RNA sequence: CGUGGAAGUCUGUUAGAGUUGGUGUCCUACAAUACCCUCUCGUGAUCUAUGUGUAGGGGUGAAAGGCCCAUCGAGUCCGGCA
RNA sequence: GUCGGGUGAGAACCCCGACGGCCUAAUGGAUAAGGGUUCCUCAGCACUGCUGAUCAGCUGAGGGUUAGCCGGUCCUAAGUCUCACCGCAACUCGACUGAGACGAAAUGGGAAACAGGUUAAUAUUCCUGUGCCAUCAUGCAGUGAAAGUUGACGCCCUGGGGUCGAUCACGCCGGGCAUCGCCCGGUCGAACCGUCCAACUCCGUGGAAGCCGUAAUGGCAGGAAGCGGACGAACGGCGGCAUAGGGAAACGUGAUUCAACCUGGGGCCCAUGAAAAGACGAGCAUGAUGUCCGUACCGAGAACCGACACAGGUGUCCAUGGCGGCGAAAGCCAAGGCCUGUCGGGAGCAACCAACGUUAGGGAAUUCGGCAAGUUAGUCCCGUACCUUCGGAAGAAGGGAUGCCUGCUCCGGAACGGAGCAGGUCGCAGUGACUCGGAAGCUCGGACUGUCUAGUAACAACAUAGGUGACCGCAAAUCCGCAAGGACUCGUACGGUCACUGAAUCCUGCCCAGUGCAGGUAUCUGAACACCUCGUACAAGAGGACGAAGGACCUGUCAACGGCGGGGGUCUUAAGGUAGCGUAGUACCUUGCCGCAUCAGUAGCGGCUUGCAUGAAUGGAUUAACCAGAGCUUCACUGUCCCAACGUUGGGCCCGGUGAACUGUACAUUCCAGUGCGGAGUCUGGAGACACCCAGGGGGAAGCGAAGACCCUAUGGAGCUUUACUGCAGGCUGUCGCUGAGGACUCUCACUCCGGGAGGAGGACACCGAUAGCCGGGCA
RNA sequence: CGAGUGGCUUGCUACCUCGAUGUCGGUUCCCUCCAUCCUGCCCGUGCAGAAGCGGGCAAGGGUGAGGUUGUUCGCCUAUUA
RNA sequence: ACGACCGUAUAGUACGAGAGGAACUACGGUUGGUGGCCACUGGUGUACCGGUUGUUCGAGAGAGCACGUGCCGGGUAGCCA
């Protein structure tokens, strides 16, 4: 069986679904956790310095 | 290199767990405080999924219902008796001190009260042999004099099951149901037939070892492979 | 007694099975009463069809050369 | 002689799993691993759905440096970084 | 698909009829996930649709999903999260222990619903009829009430009960066919309420010393058969439900085989086959309440994933529609679905190509190689070698038979089940299509089933049982974590950790010098602290004393790494190749020599064998069985070949419509020679050359495709190794702190562990913090 | 011993190509060279004849089938002008 | 667009002690190559005719499907060796 196309078909499983907190398609309904803003996993916001380049 | 199979293993994950959600009972001996007022009627005997022997289901004086270790020719409707002046009967249990030198035990406790660690697989026995105030020499299933407290308690007579590693497995069928009860991951693929990246034994054009397979005990947890420490190797001489 | 085996596996393979399960489905006696009435029913579990008596032996025979050695003391 | 119906047992495109050869067809494809015939396993160390666990020098590996979302002799993303 | 017709400005593909086809575990029916309005109606054709479109999953606007009893909801599963606690420099981090919560929509457990009707679209939800469950209120009954039962359970074989379905017999209703009288469809009717009970278990009677019983096992004076009885099943029978419903009508009755469902008997495990909520236990009336969330449609060769209306991928139930046959097989055909695996028209339709049929004579001569193709084939009877682990080899091989028709026999209760007999009889052919092994021998490898490089390797590689060695008594060995802690472990040597070899059988020689591991050690060497000397009003510093692990040294060990020669009738460096096997998948020489076989044999097999450089768990030898594994030989078969031909289907060619891409410095009708950075359409000399277009097979453009993987180079990169350099974890060991009383000893009070507790074991050690020495590719 | 021709062998060199000029053997299909194996015409002979040996002119045509080996090469068989 | 070979007569002759053994020439055929053609032999012939298995149209008659003929037998024209 091959990795590409015959492998997509599988694909029918729904993990990342609409965040009660940020409103973004990011909360992993099977780990709880939002992956945009760190519902689940943190009562704060995720924010980190390397989503922008060093000086800005 | 990448961490060897004895180094996944400590993580505790999935493959390498024991499936303990099927198994039955943690067999420990009944706590009295003292006298010997205690005796049970054997219910029912069971297949214990942990350790391949026999359990026996037992009911007390009081309403206890508990499986214990199944010694040899225990069957249902007998009558065990557990406490310190309990009859020296095959499947009673009481303390190292009242039961008589040469005479075979099982379930032997290391600290008095514990439950039994010592002598517990198939058809095993450990051998009392000397007497003392003090101490009560045990003859463990390995041929060790170990040197015991007489307040520790102790079944009489050998486990059940005895024969077990007599009959050979024959196909790997076998093996493979027997260690999906276990905690053992399976199959063995040899060191010396993977790639140098994952085992100390790996790589090279034909499969041999790189270095002697004796290791040093102070070695590392990744190179602590082969022969631990071993005080001599071989068959002969 | 091991022809499920076929032409495969090997002589002690299928030997030391065969007197395993020869002297395992045999007549033996029981402690309760006189009858030879003793069926295997698993992993050292055995039972006579008699007086419903289900005990505890070997692996493969009811009673082991270490099991009788208790008898004696 | 019959009874019995064992088996990592046999035949088998039963369902299902797999993928030996054709170095056939295709090779700006129907398809970033496809098509056809042939072939193998098919009560078991079997196959399978869903749920669940293990995470990057770390997993997982009946071991091929295989696999970890078309990515692996060290995943992906962004940052270090012009 | 075709002929008619419908609608329309417009019709090959939108609709109707007819005729002709396609799909049968799916191309039919119900669904999970996923999609998200794709569903229905009306209006449209700018977009989308492999051509067109009046059509549409497209555009626009409207509309559509109704529940006490179908799911969710509740329960608990692997397991997850939260809180507390503890760790951490710290957290959004982290293991344990507690408490709480979450965790199952087809497909775990579970209170209760069936029949019919209705819409453009919903439907166990609405409507009609009937029924059921739970809670609560009232009334009566009841004092029981919680013990027990159930929920609730593996794999294999099997009996009995039994419905649907299917088929048979016969009768009724309707249709079809028309030499016959055969053929098809229907002949209905639920939940529920009531009732019946086989199996199992048990009781009374009874009194078997050989009987009772089974498909099989089996049962009994510890009481068999027989007789009576208690308990007790179906989604089943029976009655009601039903002058309900449904049907144009009739509106059946018996039977066989019997999925579902019910209930038993046996066997297997170095495998032992969930839990909880809930229900039962524990009555009846009447009335009330029964909220909330899902509900459309697709579920696929166009509604999902794969950028696409993608030949890919994607779970469940229908596995009992008919003939056929062993069959859920082929082939054919119903019910149902479809003509949308969605561009057409034309040319005896050329070459050439893809799939394929048939080829005389020869028969592997083809080729690295029978690659490709073909041969064989189902069933019964006869018959069957070497070898063998006694299982197998084996369907060995080889031989014969095989239809239809008439009338019968046998087995069985019987089948629309099976086995046979006699007579007749047709063909080239009777498993007539379909389905359906080619056979034999020698050798190598791996014993076997199994595993693997998703996407060029399926193998001799991995696994395996078996063999063996090693470590550890559990406060263990081994392993994970920085720590708090944790896996192994609901485990305890018949254990489980770490390695090697790889079934069985016969065996497994010699070497401990080096390296490794382990034990020992008078003596030597061996760090820091403390101690002593010198030094300094102190300190740096220098020396001494004692001396741990380690090393030196000695010993043990090769199924530990590995070794098993040169010379001569010992030498290196310990030994000096034993059984076997041998020109090997290992043999350079080499196509070794002899033999087998062939006309001819670098092949293959046997023998010899001084073996460049075989050899014993780096396992040697051997071997029955097995194999999409490597090599060879024979029989059979054939278009593989001699040597090619004709045919078939789809393309190809012409026409309508749709409509890309690769590639492009320029110029360009070239050819033969030469020249040039030595491989020129373009330079030089000649020759040839009127332009344009169609089809072709690919000689050239050192054709197009990819800043060569080969090679070298760069004070480039990465993975991997080690006795490379340097370091870092980890282990061992000394010392200081915790740490206490009286070079050997006693104690108990810190601290550790065991015990529920009382208390017990241990004990200034161990753990932990710090430092020092050794080992230390485990890691950087 | 001496003098050469070829560019089939091997070697040498590093001119050409590393933003790629696809490998060996084989096969199929086409053209050519002569240093001629056969065929035609010749000269010599240790030329009786027959069969040969050596040489000359000559490239029109021909030069085939098979066994081992991937082999090129070669060894081997039976045919053959 | 033809190349080459075998055979007969020459001839058991010339030659030679014998053994052995020619040529010119004239004939017949074979092989390779070449071009063409189909009366004859052969192949094909999913034109056509027949037989026959399974299943479906009730049987009969007559048909469809079984991969582009279900299979078997025969085979005209044409095209071919
Ligand atoms: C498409 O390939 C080529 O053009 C090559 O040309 C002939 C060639 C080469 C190269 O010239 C060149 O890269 C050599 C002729 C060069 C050379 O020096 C040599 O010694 C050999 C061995 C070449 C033969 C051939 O080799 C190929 O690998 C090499 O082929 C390849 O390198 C690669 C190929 C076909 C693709 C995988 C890219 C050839
Ligand atoms: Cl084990
Ligand atoms: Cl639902
Ligand atoms: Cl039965
Ligand atoms: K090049
Ligand atoms: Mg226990
Ligand atoms: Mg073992
Ligand atoms: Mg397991
Ligand atoms: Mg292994
Ligand atoms: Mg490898
Ligand atoms: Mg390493
Ligand atoms: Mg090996
Ligand atoms: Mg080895
Ligand atoms: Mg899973
Ligand atoms: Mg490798
Ligand atoms: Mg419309
Ligand atoms: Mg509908
Ligand atoms: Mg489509
Ligand atoms: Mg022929
Ligand atoms: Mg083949
Ligand atoms: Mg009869
Ligand atoms: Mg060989
Ligand atoms: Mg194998
Ligand atoms: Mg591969
Ligand atoms: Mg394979
Ligand atoms: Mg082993
Ligand atoms: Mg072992
Ligand atoms: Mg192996
Ligand atoms: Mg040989
Ligand atoms: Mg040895
Ligand atoms: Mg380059
Ligand atoms: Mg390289
Ligand atoms: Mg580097
Ligand atoms: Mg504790
Ligand atoms: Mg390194
Ligand atoms: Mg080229
Ligand atoms: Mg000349
Ligand atoms: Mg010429
Ligand atoms: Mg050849
Ligand atoms: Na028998
Ligand atoms: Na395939
Ligand atoms: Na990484
Ligand atoms: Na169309
Ligand atoms: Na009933
Ligand atoms: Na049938
Ligand atoms: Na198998
Ligand atoms: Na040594
Ligand atoms: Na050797
Ligand atoms: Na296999
Ligand atoms: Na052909
Ligand atoms: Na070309
Ligand atoms: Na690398
Ligand atoms: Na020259
Ligand atoms: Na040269
Ligand atoms: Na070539
Ligand atoms: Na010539
Ligand atoms: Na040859
Ligand atoms: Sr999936
Ligand atoms: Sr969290
Ligand atoms: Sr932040
Ligand atoms: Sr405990
Ligand atoms: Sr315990
Ligand atoms: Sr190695
Ligand atoms: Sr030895
Ligand atoms: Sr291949
Ligand atoms: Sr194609
Ligand atoms: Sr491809
Ligand atoms: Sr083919
Ligand atoms: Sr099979
Ligand atoms: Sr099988
Ligand atoms: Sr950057
Ligand atoms: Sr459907
Ligand atoms: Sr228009
Ligand atoms: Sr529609
Ligand atoms: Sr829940
Ligand atoms: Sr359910
Ligand atoms: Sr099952
Ligand atoms: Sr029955
Ligand atoms: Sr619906
Ligand atoms: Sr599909
Ligand atoms: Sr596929
Ligand atoms: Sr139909
Ligand atoms: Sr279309
Ligand atoms: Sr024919
Ligand atoms: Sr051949
Ligand atoms: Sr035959
Ligand atoms: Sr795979
Ligand atoms: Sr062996
Ligand atoms: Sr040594
Ligand atoms: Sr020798
Ligand atoms: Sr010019
Ligand atoms: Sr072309
Ligand atoms: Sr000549
Ligand atoms: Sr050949
Ligand atoms: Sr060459
Ligand atoms: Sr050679
Ligand atoms: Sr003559
Ligand atoms: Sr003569
Ligand atoms: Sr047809």
């Amino acid at each position: 069986t091959g990795a590409g196309t015959p492998s997509q078909g599988k694909k029918n499983t729904t993990t990342h679904t609409k965040c009660r907190r940020c409103g973004e398609k990011s909360y992993h309904t099977k780990k709880k956790v939002c992956s945009s803003c760190g519902f689940g996993k943190s009562a704060k916001r995720r924010d980190y310095e390397w989503q922008s380049k060093a000086g800005e | 290199g990448r961490r060897i199979q004895g180094q996944r293993r400590g993580r505790g994950t999935s493959t390498f767990r024991a499936p303990s959600h099927r198994y039955k009972a943690d067999l420990e001996h009944r706590k009295v405080e003292d006298g010997d007022v205690i005796a049970g009627t054997v219910v029912d005997i069971e297949h214990d999924p942990a350790r391949s022997a026999p359990v026996a289901a037992v009911e007390f004086e009081d309403g206890d219902r508990r499986l214990i270790l199944a010694p040899e020719g225990v069957g249902v409707g007998d009558e065990l008796q557990v406490g310190v002046s309990a009859e020296i009967a095959p499947g009673n249990t009481l303390p190292l001190a009242e039961i008589p030198e040469g005479v075979p035990v099982c379930n032997v406790e290391s600290s008095p009260g514990d439950g039994g660690k010592f002598a517990r697989a198939s058809g095993v026995n450990a051998q009392l042999l000397t007497h003392d105030r003090n101490v009560a020499v045990v003859k463990l299933p390995s041929g060790e004099m170990k040197r015991l407290d007489p307040q520790c308690r102790a079944t009489i007579g050998v486990v059940a099951g005895g024969g077990r590693t007599d009959k050979p497995f024959v196909k790997a069928g076998n093996k493979h149901h027997k260690m999906k009860a276990r905690g053992t991951k399976w199959p063995n693929v040899r060191g010396v037939a993977m790639n140098a990246v994952d085992h100390p034994f790996g790589g090279g054009g034909r499969q041999h070892p790189g270095k002697p397979k004796s290791i040093s005990r102070n070695a590392p947890p990744g190179r602590k492979v082969g022969d631990i420490a071993s005080k001599r190797t071989g068959r002969g001489g | 007694s091991s022809g499920r085996f076929g032409a495969r596996y090997g002589r002690v393979s299928r030997r030391r099975v065969a007197e395993i399960e020869s002297e395992m489905n045999e007549d033996h006696a029981c402690p309760n009463c006189g009858e030879d009435r003793v069926d295997r029913q698993g992993t050292g579990i055995w039972q006579c069809s008699y007086c419903d008596y289900k005990f505890t032996g070997g692996s493969y025979k009811p009673e082991t050369p270490g099991g009788k050695t208790v008898r004696r003391s």
